[PDB]
């Protein structure tokens, strides 16, 4: 009995912790995609700004 | 700005409330309280299309009325109503010549301020002096006191 | 989707197909000119039986599909790829049939007669199109530039065309095409990177390094001096991060890749550099208009997106030509799409609506007579 109770508790813990892990994972991909896009456009903007500055000179 | 502000005022109250909500969504967490090139590009990515930076600048320049380089609510309405092209389908060259002739009733080659004012008087709507001055400036480029045919052609952009 | 009976402007430029409806300022469907063919044979069940990928569908998978270029130097190699790319653009992106609106296509200068007759026949017999029209790219680019004078330098992917137009006047005798462009630059960068140490021999990597070049490679303002100062590199060499993650380190090679354009001897060809060929073309023109050609030179093509081309052109022309007059070089923003933009503004005129070629007259006349009618 004691072992079965402990195992059931552990299983419930598995379900809830795995669910949160799946959520965190989805959040990872979303955050990563936004971060990459932001860095790409930031590098693009910096290169264009340096070039237009050279052209201004 | 003309057709843009016209369409803006043509919006309904519920539409303008949705526009304010969408503005709050776009400036959600911003640092200037308005939609700049950064925030506009972020919204474009959130949608899917990618906008050129010079294009973002030219667009913000085609919607602002203040001079901030960013899009506020008053400019949010313009940026969210400019879709329909009101100034398209330009009148035929013969129709444009007719317009210039009937605005130049005394047959001289110039639409003096008197003709423009009598025309505004004839239209029937309550003509405000500010409206007269703004239209006179919009037409008469060199500000010589009359709208020639080239200045009159310039008067047809944003008009339909 | 479209409520206006207007021609579909489809620029089938070498390397990038740009398709869109007339009146727009930029092409909506932009995809590379590549065809991916299933290399192996799978025993799997359920996957698409489609035997011919195209566009982004091929770009998304370059490891399984052997990549073939549908255009080489200008001459069309395979016509099946042609039918594939048009059928795809018609019934997968635009979602419109060609049986309801015209189609203003853009072809390169000085192309074979077989190419023109073939595309026209596929556009009339197979597909039911009310009217076709072939147009040279240089004129539409000069239109989009908003001028009537200058020498257009169109550098695509496998061909480079120099076309002088003064006061709107075309010069079919001076147009000289040379097959030096982005592919030969990709090959030069590939062989020099193989000399650096990272060796590859597959097309997917070739496209990857092509993209790396488009993003990073620029033109040098002084080749030998940059070589000397890069001998001891610090900020001159850059470390790029491959989309896969491998850390690549590229230094001087960048600004030595497009230099092959200025020194064709690197690829062992007696042809002259793009600048020297343009200069020779200017001598072939008359003296009276040469100054105007110096003051109104225009550029076109995706290859011109590199930073530093205008300054290099100015120094080279100043070193070649006298330094007494004024030689201003003008490059309009977003020049690459400008050609397509021209198409749009060319398809809205009623007169141009009167200069189309309907099916019946072509059928009786035949394709060769159609070639005479256009020029
Ligand atoms: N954004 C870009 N940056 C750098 N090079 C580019 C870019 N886009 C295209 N190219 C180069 O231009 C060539 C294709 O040009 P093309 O699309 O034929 O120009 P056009 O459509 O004006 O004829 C390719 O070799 C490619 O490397
Ligand atoms: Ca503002
Ligand atoms: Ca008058
Ligand atoms: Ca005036
Ligand atoms: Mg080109």
């Amino acid at each position: 009995e004691e072992a079965e109770k402990a195992a059931d508790e552990s299983e419930r813990g598995m379900k809830v912790i795995e669910s949160r892990a799946q959520k965190d994972e989805e959040k990872m991909e979303i955050q990563e995609i936004q971060l990459k896009e932001a860095k790409h456009i930031a590098e693009d903007a910096d290169r264009k700004y340096e070039e237009v500055a050279r052209k201004l000179v | 700005d003309d057709i843009y502000k016209a369409a803006v005022e043509q919006l309904t109250e519920e539409q303008k409330n949705e526009f304010k909500a969408a503005f709050d969504i776009f400036v959600l967490g911003a640092e200037d309280g308005c939609i700049s090139t950064k925030e506009l590009g972020k919204v474009m990515r959130m949608l899917g299309q990618n906008p050129t930076p010079e294009e973002l600048q030219e667009m913000i320049d085609e919607v602002d009325e203040d001079g901030s380089g960013t899009v506020d609510f008053d400019e949010f309405l313009v940026m969210m109503v400019r879709c329909m092209k009101d100034d398209s389908k330009g009148k035929s060259e013969e129709e444009l010549s007719d317009l210039f002739r009937m605005f130049d009733k005394n047959a001289d080659g110039y639409i003096d301020l008197d003709e423009l004012k009598i025309m505004l008087q004839a239209t029937g709507e309550t003509i405000t002096e500010d409206d007269i001055e703004e239209l006179m400036k919009d037409g008469d480029k060199n500000n010589d006191g009359r709208i020639d045919y080239d200045e009159f052609l310039e008067f047809m952009k944003g008009v339909e | 989707d479209e409520d206006e009976t207007t021609a579909l402007v489809c620029d089938n430029g070498s390397g990038l197909v740009k398709a869109g409806f007339a009146g727009d300022d930029a092409p909506r469907a932009v995809f590379p000119s590549i065809v991916g063919r299933p290399r192996h044979q799978g025993v799997m069940v359920g996957m698409g039986q489609k035997d011919s990928y195209v566009g982004d569908e091929a770009q998304s998978k370059r490891g399984i599909l052997t990549l073939k270029y549908p255009i080489e130097h200008g001459i069309i190699t395979n016509w099946d790829d042609m039918e594939k790319i048009w059928h795809h653009t018609f019934y997968n992106e635009l979602r419109v049939a060609p049986e309801e609106h015209p189609t203003l296509l853009t072809e390169a200068p000085l192309n074979p007669k077989a190419n023109r007759e073939k595309m026209t026949q596929i556009m009339f017999e197979t597909f039911n199109v009310p009217a076709m029209y072939v147009a040279i790219q240089a004129v539409l680019s000069l239109y989009a530039s908003g001028r009537t004078t200058g020498i257009v330098l169109d550098s695509g992917d496998g061909v480079t065309h120099n076309v002088p137009i003064y006061e709107g006047y075309a010069l079919p005798h001076a147009i000289m095409r040379l097959d030096l462009a982005g592919r030969d630059l990709t090959d030069y960068l590939m062989k020099i990177l193989t000399e650096r140490g990272y060796s590859f021999v597959t097309t997917a990597e070739r496209e990857i390094v092509r993209d790396i070049k488009e993003k990073l490679c620029y033109v040098a303002l002084d080749f030998e001096n940059e070589m000397a100062t890069a001998a001891s590199s610090s900020s001159l060499e850059k470390s790029y991060e491959l989309p896969d993650g491998q850390v690549i380190t590229i230094g001087n090679e960048r600004f030595r890749c497009p230099e092959t354009l200025f020194q064709p001897s690197f690829i062992g060809m007696e042809s002259a550099g793009i600048h020297e060929t343009t200069y020779n073309s200017i001598m072939k023109c008359d003296i009276d208009i040469r100054k105007d050609l110096y003051a109104n030179n225009v550029m076109s093509g995706g290859t011109t997106m590199y930073p530093g081309i205008a300054d290099r052109m100015q120094k080279e022309i100043t070193a070649l030509a006298p330094s007494t007059m004024k030689i201003k070089i003008i490059a309009p923003p977003e020049r690459k799409y400008s050609v397509w933009i021209g198409g749009s503004i060319l398809a809205s005129l009623s007169t141009f609506q009167q200069m189309w070629i309907t099916k019946q007259e072509y059928d009786e006349a035949g394709p060769s007579i159609v070639h005479r009618k256009c020029f």
